[PDB]
């Protein structure tokens, strides 16, 4: 009835922790990889796709990988409808800032404020959060560039290079020794590639499958400049960089 | 007094994804096959309507509604699932841009809003999902046409030429393996033809097969002769003789 | 692997008194596990075995014994008895990218 | 919404929400601090052990109640910081009305006084969190250390500490630290926090943090050079043998 | 775990335990009923059993009035048959506060059917398995019958019936309707109509009754009434004096 | 388990289910109470049994009479009985705060099933395990319709609960070809105690008390009226006539 | 498995009852022992309640309402110290705004259904508290029992309790007599005092811990206690 | 009088062959009190500019509601919009509350960035549709700009001569009133850039 | 398991008959009202040696007249401040008098025990109904000192001398001889703490317990460590010259 078959699955479970959290891992794990990484000149920001066909079309090209400000982008690991809620909604309450101090954000602030949304689920209400993971990236005139990574518990940590999805302990292996302090555009793209490469089971890399959108400072000015890549644009990349498939 | 249980959905199975998704799944491929293509020139939204009684008319289902007069919707499954979606995506797009601006969303965002709904429902507590997979067309305004596809969960599907329902992996390699840099609006119905109809036994007739095309705009469907500041209904449905006229020209 | 709920079915309150968890070794016993494991093992004078254990997650005596094989049969493929230090670091990942994966729980 | 209540009290007194509320704490990092004179030394270590962060950047422990007051504690993370922004408002709660900063004795009951409706009154589970509370009073020197349960029992404590095997660790403060006899200097404090850190963490001082609490608000945070010091210092005696 | 005879989950066969049991035995009623279209009008025969001599056979019915123009086939648990009776009837009102226009076939029978669809997003509340029939004569498109099912299936409908002998009848009248390739019936004076389909339903059964064994009514244009004892039993008889 | 017990929001293959079932077995332990409907009036029948001395005649009546104009009755178990009379009682206050009007039978019988109704579709909502019979008279006629506890309700001309339900409206049919509109309906009432003599063969055990309380078509005219003094006895002397061992 | 017709509220068993109202049967003879009965112009209540040691005291059962009414509740009171004081309320609710005497067939009646609602709707137990009520008007002295189940009737007198059936059917045979002598209310009290040594198989008679309740036509409703049960001891 | 008319200013708005006109004033002040001298009527969100005229309560503080549904339509469809369709949800904004609404008649002038039609939109107060080929304009001293470019504006004008007549009606019309003054701001919308130029006008 | 609504086959609920072994995992105290003031005291033992006994309050007061303890966990001991002292203070904020200790105890039970599994008005979301022992001690303007105390099960009794914790039964035992009506304030000192001897596991200490009194004129009133000390000493030298 409404009790025998209600097991309260937000509460503490009888292993100790939350069952709700720790089988999300396995929905991350299927969701597609997703890496984060800082640079000195901009963040570059990566994703996969869930089966790409020869007549899927990329046109906005966005699924787990969207912008918040032109300064300030976000990046989700799981289903992406269970995102969709949450990518306008602090957005809602980025507006709402403009509304309050009429400036610009900090990240900072926004990272906590929606970890209460999917642990408000489990605390009071009955209700069930989501299973996806966050990646948070932005700017900020005090320390430069934010780059940050939430969970489904509501965790927050500081990553300069961040890697999420299937082969979580694999790809930031890769990514640590091979880490340097100062890291341009460039240097950052090609050290994403050959992780990337390694996380499927698919040959080599292309440009279908590769969903990648950073920002850079400044475009014609100096400063506040931010573009998603076209697929068109993806293609010249592998060119660029020197490496094909 | 009502709605007394809060408590969510079927909670995660030692899976990785959702039983309740997965099962919804089930009766898209118990369910009608229906299939939708982008050729720049038209877009064909054809599908299948299943008639186990003679004494049942076709006259009166219809698949293929109009939420706009540019979007074209089909579903797949339970049929009266969708029926209730379009009560409610009529309700929500009068609370969306139609009332706010002077014309409603672009296919891309408004089919995200209406999915959205469609996600919560997998969510709180005491409403269930559907079983049911949409594919929805449109014309949009930069981006001319656009085709997607819907599951229960909501993610939008931004294709070219799919097809789902009974047989959907042996009818997409079909849609694979004919296609160039811009279709037309009348080879579009000959390929659907070609597809769903031969996929499928037992129903010849058009009754039976509802299909409609996008694009084309009579001026007949205007209703006033005053200054066209906008084409029109491009939305356009062939009757039960025109149906079976697309059959004799295969 | 858990017996808790396996457990007050059988155990009884005092027929059989015992509780005995995997813990995480400290310093001083990952010391003793991959040391005396190269009691009788042959290897570059040059490598200190203590390298690893000062930053190193979760490895047993299980993990141990793997990356002891795998590193073995990668230098015994040239006929030498001592492994070289590049097989020592290519057999922790691959254990260690496999079995070994936490919860992704930090702070706390 | 949810009419009923997601406890049930237990026919021994032996409640699942008190169960694993205090292993979150056995789950977590551990959070060590001690009492002095003037001040009051509040340290705590990380569980990661690659960092690609900084210590500004990302706040762990890292919370603020009043100006000299600094509130460090390890029972969570999500439901630990619910409690500190109640807190703050519950602060300010105290400036528009009472106009005087609280006592550290209400700031203890607060936080307890939510987990008090957690544990009775139903529609919401408790957490886990476990605060170990400090800071001053108003023209007042004296620290304060609480120790709050998740049950919402709390009691008044000095070297006590709470995590991982920090039972254990507190036997080392129960006998060379003296309660009666507090130390004056305040890098007294820190000479005996340093060496009951590493019985936990051991090596990896990046994770290793130390927040020192002063008055007309001041907060110190020390580094990994500072802690250094204080370890060779564990080594020349101890090895020597007389 | 994972059965229905409680909540409504989705089951491993992709078909919902609940929705088996509703459409199993719509029959534990032990009722038959038949639905037909004439040219302007509309015929329905249902029959009646009154296993009492105490029972009034005025009360019983399974056709109730909804609007002037608009009758009603119902087959089911009695007290889950007005459930939808009252919900009909409240609704049918709503259509002239909210228009001022007599109720068109194409609404109470997708409002009634989204209302049971709602129930299948509801676990807590129960949705009804009444067989729902909604018959009425159109003043543009003349006669019209939508069946509505537990599960929110609709559609148009030439003719319907109920019980298991729905498929007996159906292939008696499909021949009729293949070569006369008509959906309804093109004859006037449903007076005759009335015993038209009557002679469908002898055949499923096999035997005669009285003026108070059968309901029968007729959809007329812009009204619609019930037979009185008086004028079913005059049509049983005058059946007899043709063939 | 099998859910029927349990949960009345499911389904039943017999289209009843067995929660349905058991309130059945509730109204036939109570005490028979059976009614008459015939061309001079509605009468209806209670008994009371009467476990020890200590109770006193006269004194608990079942039968619930809406107004003067609507009588009713219900058996098995007490407060599922007067919860109806609640309801029902303020509907008719309400029908004449409206209409101005007295309400007919018919437009009485429809507030009742609607709350049986309603309350098997809510799995939390505990349904009605009694059995209700209520008449009276309108500004039609005589009119007789019983509740039973699954909702079903429908013309009647008797009406029967308790032990031999089916047994006792035996009597009720010999009075049909008797009279077949059942003409007088004064000698029914003394009928009324010999139909409920007959199921005390079976069911005696202690002392018995019988109430009736009526109502007429042409003596009250809408009116109510309650049989006392030699009217009370000359019935029960009636039945104790035919069979006086 | 008895968990399926017995721990739900909303279920029913295979005879047609509750179980829970079982259980709040068997409550009446764990609680106090009372006595009670109706003379008409007057009206007694015996109500003989132990304690929990021989330093403690017991608390009152017994609730005033208003002088010509009283009551007095058996077994346990979970939650009549809210529905008896709500009833108390309601006492002075039906005085002040219908004025109203309050007789045994309203005041048993709203109590029935009341209790029927946590079984009705989902969310709350049954109270399960036998309620002997007693009221004077017009037509003179009406007790009421109230049964878990929602018992509405009127006996001459009752007894419910542990072991109390002997001094319920022993006063039956004299039950005509106490009814028929009015205007001696001394006689009334000593022939509930006749009932309890009945129901005491096992200790004496108390002192402090009996408590007799009296209410009439002049006499208003009291509680005797101390000196004032001296001459019924 | 009006509330919203203890300001002043005035924003004028015309329209060119393949260019648009619109300008306001400096003026911003308490009736005949004023206060800021840099106070700017013009906002810009797209490609089209957005005027207002009225109580600050209304200017100032409702523009982060203006850009609140501004930005999430940049947010989302990451693509510009038509003045006629901006101009729906100000219309739709004041009549959501019928009793309350709000007092500031938004001025809007653009240019299609589509079709590359000008276009000019905005409303007074209540919400009134006025959309007009030649100039639209709102406030208190806007009677004076209705009968000004009857006799000055013609069809089909280049930008400098456009810039010259909208220049000339406006700094004249500021003098006429006490709401208006202070300094004239004149932009020039192009399809791409937009130029703007100060203006020097009688002080006192 | 299943519904809280569950009884026992006594007819009461299962919280409240289990709310007895909360009790005995708490603190040991035994109130005792004298002719002389009432005796109020607890048991603090130790957690720890580095434990300290200052910031700790086992034992509260609701008005300066009256006095209050508590056995059990600290949860349940503050939901009362909001409660019993909101009921004191709104007693005078209405009668402006001390309130009797009779109605007190009474009124704050109606404010004490209140649960279930939900209501709209009422609030029934508290789920165990007492974790906690608390006593309720004062005097009367009328009759004089009593002695009562709110129990794990809701209900109020009159205690002449009252014993709670999981010493209970063993103190209690003993208290029916010691306990007498011509005992006074400082022969009752002497006497709680020779029977908190034998309950107390470890040596007695200021630190290890905690004592007060409730006195007609100066009212509630702690007693310090320096004064608390005092007593045991006194009570050294009184057990060594009892035989």
């Amino acid at each position: 009835g409404s009790r025998r078959y209600d097991s309260r699955t937000t509460i503490f479970s009888p292993e100790g922790r939350l069952y709700q959290v720790e089988y999300a891992l396995e929905s991350i794990s299927h969701a597609g990889t997703a890496i984060g990484i800082m640079a000195s000149d901009g963040i570059v920001l990566a994703a996969e796709r869930k089966v790409t066909s020869t007549l899927l079309e990329q046109d906005t090209s966005t699924e787990k990988l969207y912008k918040l400000n032109d300064k300030i982008a976000v990046a989700v690991a799981g289903l992406t409808a269970d995102a969709e809620i949450l990518i306008n909604t602090a957005r809602i309450h980025a507006q709402n800032y403009l509304k309050t101090y009429n400036e610009d954000i900090p990240v900072e602030i926004l990272v906590r404020r929606l970890s209460d949304i999917k642990q408000g689920y489990t605390q009071h209400g009955g209700l069930r959060p989501f299973g996806v993971s966050f990646i948070y990236a932005g700017y900020d005139d005090r320390y430069g560039y934010q780059l940050y990574t939430s969970n489904p518990s509501g965790n927050y940590t500081g990553w300069k290079a961040i890697s999420v999805g299937a082969n979580t302990s694999a790809a930031q292996t890769l990514l640590q020794m091979d880490y340097k302090d100062d890291m341009k555009v460039d240097d950052a793209i090609e050290l994403a590639l050959k992780t990337l490469s390694k996380t499927t089971d698919s040959s080599a890399l292309t440009y279908d499958r590769l969903e990648f959108a950073t920002i850079r400072k400044g475009a014609n000015d100096g400063e506040v400049y931010q573009k998603i890549f076209k697929p068109q644009e993806i293609k010249d990349i592998l060119v660029k960089t020197g490496i094909t498939k | 007094m009502t709605d007394r249980y809060s408590f969510s959905l079927t909670t995660f199975s030692p899976s990785g994804k959702l039983g309740q998704i997965d099962y919804a799944l089930t009766a898209v491929k118990q369910g009608v096959t229906s299939l939708g293509i982008k050729a720049t020139n038209g877009v064909v939204i054809a599908t299948e309507k299943k008639s186990s009684s003679p004494l049942a008319m076709s006259e009166t289902l219809s698949k293929v509604s109009l939420l706009t007069p540019d979007i074209g919707a089909v579903y797949s499954g339970m049929g009266p699932d969708y029926r209730v979606l379009v009560d409610k995506s009529r309700k929500v797009a009068h609370t969306s841009y139609k009332r706010i601006y002077g014309e409603y969303p672009p296919t891309k965002l408004l089919v995200s809003e209406v999915a959205k709904i469609m996600q919560e429902a997998t969510q709180s507590g005491g409403v269930r999902p559907f079983g049911v997979s949409l594919l929805i067309a449109g014309h949009d305004e930069f981006n001319g046409f656009s085709l997607y596809q819907v599951d229960p969960s909501g993610s939008y599907f931004p294709w070219k030429a799919t097809a789902i329902g009974k047989g959907s992996v042996a009818a997409k390699t079909f849609l694979e393996k004919r296609w160039n840099d811009e279709l037309e609006l009348e080879d579009a119905i000959h390929i659907a033809l070609l597809t769903l109809k031969e996929s499928v036994e037992g129903e010849f007739n058009g009754d039976t097969i509802e299909l409609a095309i996008i694009g084309d705009e009579n001026p007949d469907l205007l209703g006033y002769t005053g200054i066209p500041t906008d084409k029109g209904p491009r939305f356009r449905k062939l009757t039960s003789q025109e149906i079976n006229d697309r059959l004799e020209a295969l | 692997n858990k017996i808790e709920t396996l457990d007050p079915a059988l155990i009884r309150p005092g027929r059989i008194d015992r509780k005995i968890l995997f813990e995480n070794p400290d310093l001083s016993t990952k010391k003793k596990i991959l040391g005396i494991h190269t009691s009788k093992m042959n290897l570059s004078e040059d490598v200190n075995l203590e390298t690893l254990v000062t930053t190193k997650d979760d490895l047993s005596g299980a993990d141990i014994q793997a990356m002891c094989t795998e590193a073995g049969l990668l230098a015994l493929r040239e006929r030498r008895m001592q492994v070289t230090a590049e097989d020592f670091k290519q057999a922790k990942e691959r254990v260690m990218k496999n079995k070994v994966e936490e919860n992704l729980e930090g702070l706390y | 919404g949810y009419d009923r209540a997601l406890s049930i009290f237990s026919p021994d007194g032996h409640i699942f929400q008190v169960e694993y509320a205090l292993e979150a704490v056995k789950r977590g990092t551990c959070a060590v601090g001690v009492k002095g004179k003037n001040c009051v030394v509040l340290g705590c270590e990380r569980r990661s052990t690659l960092k690609l962060q900084d210590t500004r950047i990302t706040p762990s422990k890292v919370s603020k109640i009043d100006s000299h007051v600094v509130l460090s504690f390890s029972g969570l993370n999500a439901d630990s910081r619910i409690l500190i922004e109640k807190a703050r408002v519950e602060a300010q709660s105290h400036r528009l009305t009472l106009e005087d900063p609280v006592t550290v004795e209400y700031l203890t009951r607060y936080v307890a006084g939510v987990q008090q409706r957690y544990t009775q009154s139903g529609g919401v589970r408790p957490f886990g969190v476990s605060t170990l509370i400090a800071g001053f009073d108003p023209r007042d020197d004296e620290p304060k250390l609480y120790q709050t349960e998740p049950s919402g029992i709390y009691s008044s404590w000095s070297a006590q500490t709470i995590g991982r095997n920090s039972k254990t660790v507190r036997e080392f403060l129960e006998k060379n630290y003296d309660r009666k006899e507090p130390p004056a200097t305040v890098e007294e404090c820190v000479k005996l926090t340093v060496r009951s850190l590493l019985e936990v963490v051991q090596t990896g001082a990046k994770n290793i943090e130390i927040t020192v609490v002063k008055p007309d608000s001041d907060i110190v945070a020390l580094s990994s050079e500072e802690i250094n010091q204080y370890v060779t210092q564990i080594e020349q005696e101890k090895q020597e043998q007389q | 775990a994972g059965y229905d005879r409680h909540i409504t989950i989705f089951s491993p066969e992709g078909r919902l335990y609940q929705v088996e049991y509703a459409f199993k035995a719509t029959n534990q009623t032990n009722i038959n009923s038949l639905a037909v279209r004439g040219k302007d009008c509309t015929v329905v025969i249902s029959q009646k059993k009154v296993p009492d001599k105490l029972l009034d056979p005025t009360t019983v019915s399974y056709i109730f009035c909804i609007s002037r123009t608009i009758g009603m086939v119902v087959n089911g648990p009695i007290p889950d048959a007005r459930n939808a009776a009252l919900r009909a009837k409240a609704e049918a009102a709503e259509f002239r506060y909210k228009y001022g226009y007599d109720m068109p076939c194409d609404v109470l029978a997708k409002r009634m059917a989204n209302l049971s669809q709602i129930y299948t997003q509801r676990a807590y509340m129960r949705p009804l398995g009444v067989i729902l029939t909604f018959v009425s004569v159109d003043e543009e498109l003349g006669p019209s019958i939508y069946k509505t099912d537990p599960a929110g299936y609709y559609v148009g409908y030439k003719a319907t019936a109920t019980g298991p002998k729905q498929q007996e009848i159906t292939t008696n009248l499909e021949n009729h309707f293949k070569k006369s390739k008509i959906d309804h019936i093109n004859e006037e004076s449903w007076e005759k109509v009335v015993e038209f389909a009557i002679t469908h339903m002898i055949d499923a059964l096999g035997t005669e009754f009285s003026k108070n064994d059968l309901e029968v009514g007729v959809a007329t244009k812009d009204k619609f009434f019930t037979l009185s004892a008086e004028n079913i039993e005059e049509r049983l008889v005058a059946i007899a004096e043709q063939d | 388990g099998t859910g029927y017990d349990l949960s009345n929001s499911v389904f039943s293959p017999d289209g009843r289910n067995f929660q349905v079932e058991y309130a059945v077995k509730a109204v036939e332990n109570g005490t028979t109470s059976i009614g008459i409907k015939c061309n001079d009036g509605v009468v209806f029948a209670v008994e009371k049994l009467i476990t020890s001395k200590l109770l006193v005649p006269q004194k608990n009546v079942k039968i619930q009479v809406v107004d003067r104009h609507i009588g009713c009755v219900y058996s098995g178990l007490i407060p599922d009985g007067r919860h109806l009379v609640n309801r029902g009682r303020e509907e008719a206050a309400s029908f004449k705060k409206l209409y101005k009007t007295p309400i007919p039978i018919p437009a009485f019988a429809d507030r009742l099933g609607q709350y049986v109704q309603a309350h098997t579709l809510y799995n939390s909502v505990r349904p009605f395990g009694v059995s209700t019979i209520f008449g009276g008279v309108d500004k039609n006629g005589a009119h007789l319709y019983m509740l039973e506890p699954s909702g079903s309700y429908w013309g009647y001309k008797g009406a029967a609960t308790g032990k031999g339900r089916q047994s006792a409206k035996a009597e009720l049919e010999k009075l049909v070809d008797h009279h077949p509109e059942g003409l007088s309906a004064r000698e029914a009432v003394k009928q009324a105690a010999k139909i409920i003599y007959l199921a005390h063969e079976d069911n005696k055990e202690k002392d018995f008390e019988l109430e009736i309380s009526w109502c007429s078509l042409s003596e009250t005219n809408g009116l109510h009226k309650f049989v006392k003094g030699d009217l009370l006895q000359e019935a029960i002397d009636f039945a104790q006539k035919e069979i006086n061992g | 498995f008895r968990n399926n017709y017995d721990g739900d509220t909303v279920t029913f068993s295979p005879t047609g009852r509750l179980f829970q109202v079982e259980y709040a049967l068997e409550a009446i003879k764990q609680g106090s022992v009372t006595v009670g009965l109706r003379s008409n112009t007057h009206a007694v209540l015996v109500a003989l309640k132990r304690n929990a040691d021989e330093l403690s005291s017991y608390q009152k059962k017994i609730i005033k309402c208003d002088e010509h009414m009283g009551l007095s509740l058996a077994g346990l009171a979970p939650d009549a110290r809210v529905l008896s004081n709500y009833l108390r309320q309601q006492c002075n609710y039906s005085s002040l705004v219908f004025n109203r005497k309050l007789a045994v067939e309203r005041a048993g009646h709203l109590l029935c259904d009341k209790a029927q609602k946590n079984t009705q709707s989902y969310g709350g137990r049954p109270y399960g508290v036998g309620l002997l009520i007693i009221g004077y008007d017009k037509s003179g002295a009406h007790l009421l029992e109230f049964q878990p189940s929602g018992n509405v009737t009127e006996l001459y007198g009752t007894a419910i309790g542990a072991r109390s059936q002997g001094a319920k059917t022993y006063l039956e045979r004299t039950l005509d007599t106490f009814i028929k002598i009015d205007g001696n209310p001394d006689e009334l009290i000593k022939a509930g005092v006749e009932a309890i040594s009945q129901s005491l198989r096992d200790e004496s008679l108390t002192v402090d811990n009996l408590s007799i309740a009296i209410v009439g036509k002049d006499t208003p409703f009291t509680i005797y206690d101390g000196e004032a049960v001296a001459k019924y001891i | 009088s009006d509330p919203s008319s203890i300001n002043g200013g005035i924003v004028v708005a015309m329209t060119g062959k393949d260019c648009v006109a619109i300008a306001c004033d400096l003026r911003l002040g308490s009736q005949s009190l004023g206060v800021s001298n840099k106070f700017e009527k013009i906002f810009h969100y797209g490609h089209v500019f957005l005027g207002i005229t009225g109580l600050a309560t209304d200017v100032t503080t409702l523009n982060e509601m203006f850009r609140y549904k501004t930005n999430l339509y940049k947010l989302k469809e990451e693509r510009a919009i038509e003045p006629e369709t901006f101009t729906q949800l100000v219309s739709s904004s004041l009549y959501e509350r019928r009793f309350g609404p709000y007092f500031v008649g938004p001025v809007v002038a653009g240019i299609n960035s589509k079709s590359g039609k000008p276009f000019i939109a905005g409303f007074d107060l209540i919400g009134c549709i006025d959309e007009a080929k030649d100039f639209i304009v709102s406030g208190t001293a806007s009677d004076q700009l209705f009968g000004m470019c009857e006799s000055l504006y013609e069809p089909n004008l280049e930008p400098e001569d456009l810039f010259e007549t909208i220049s000339q009606a406006l700094l004249n019309a500021a003098d006429r009133d006490a709401l208006s003054g202070w300094g004239a701001v004149v932009y020039i919308i192009k399809k791409d850039e937009v130029v703007k130029r100060y203006l020097k006008m009688r002080q006192d | 398991d299943r519904g809280v609504s569950t009884f026992s086959p006594e007819g009461r609920l299962f919280q409240v008959e289990y709310s007895l072994e909360a009790i005995k995992l708490g603190s040991t105290a035994i109130g005792i009202a004298t002719k002389e003031g009432v005796v109020l005291g607890v048991e603090k033992r130790a957690t720890s040696p580095l434990l300290e006994s200052d910031s700790i309050e086992k034992i509260v007061e609701i008005d300066r007249h009256i006095g209050c303890a508590m056995s059990g966990l600290t949860a349940d001991a503050r939901s009362m401040i909001e409660h019993a002292r909101t009921a004191a203070v709104t007693h005078n904020l209405y009668y402006d008098e001390d309130i009797n200790v009779e109605s007190l105890t009474q009124s704050v039970c109606d404010l004490a025990l209140r649960f279930g599994e939900g209501a709209s008005g009422e609030e029934r979301l508290m789920s165990r109904p007492f974790g906690v022992a608390l006593l309720i001690a004062g005097h009367d303007a009328d009759d004089g000192y009593q002695l009562f105390h709110a129990e794990p099960s809701g209900t109020f009794y009159r205690y002449n001398a009252k014993a709670i914790g999981s010493g209970s039964e063993g103190a209690q035992a003993e208290l029916l001889n010691e306990w007498h009506s011509s005992l006074t304030l400082k022969e009752a000192e002497l006497l709680v703490l020779k029977i908190l001897k034998q309950v107390m596991e470890e040596k007695l200490d200021e630190n290890n317990a905690q004592l007060s009194c409730i006195t007609k004129q100066d009212g509630f009133k702690i007693y310090d460590n320096e004064k608390t000390a005092e007593l045991i000493k006194e009570l050294k030298e009184k057990e060594a010259a009892e035989s």
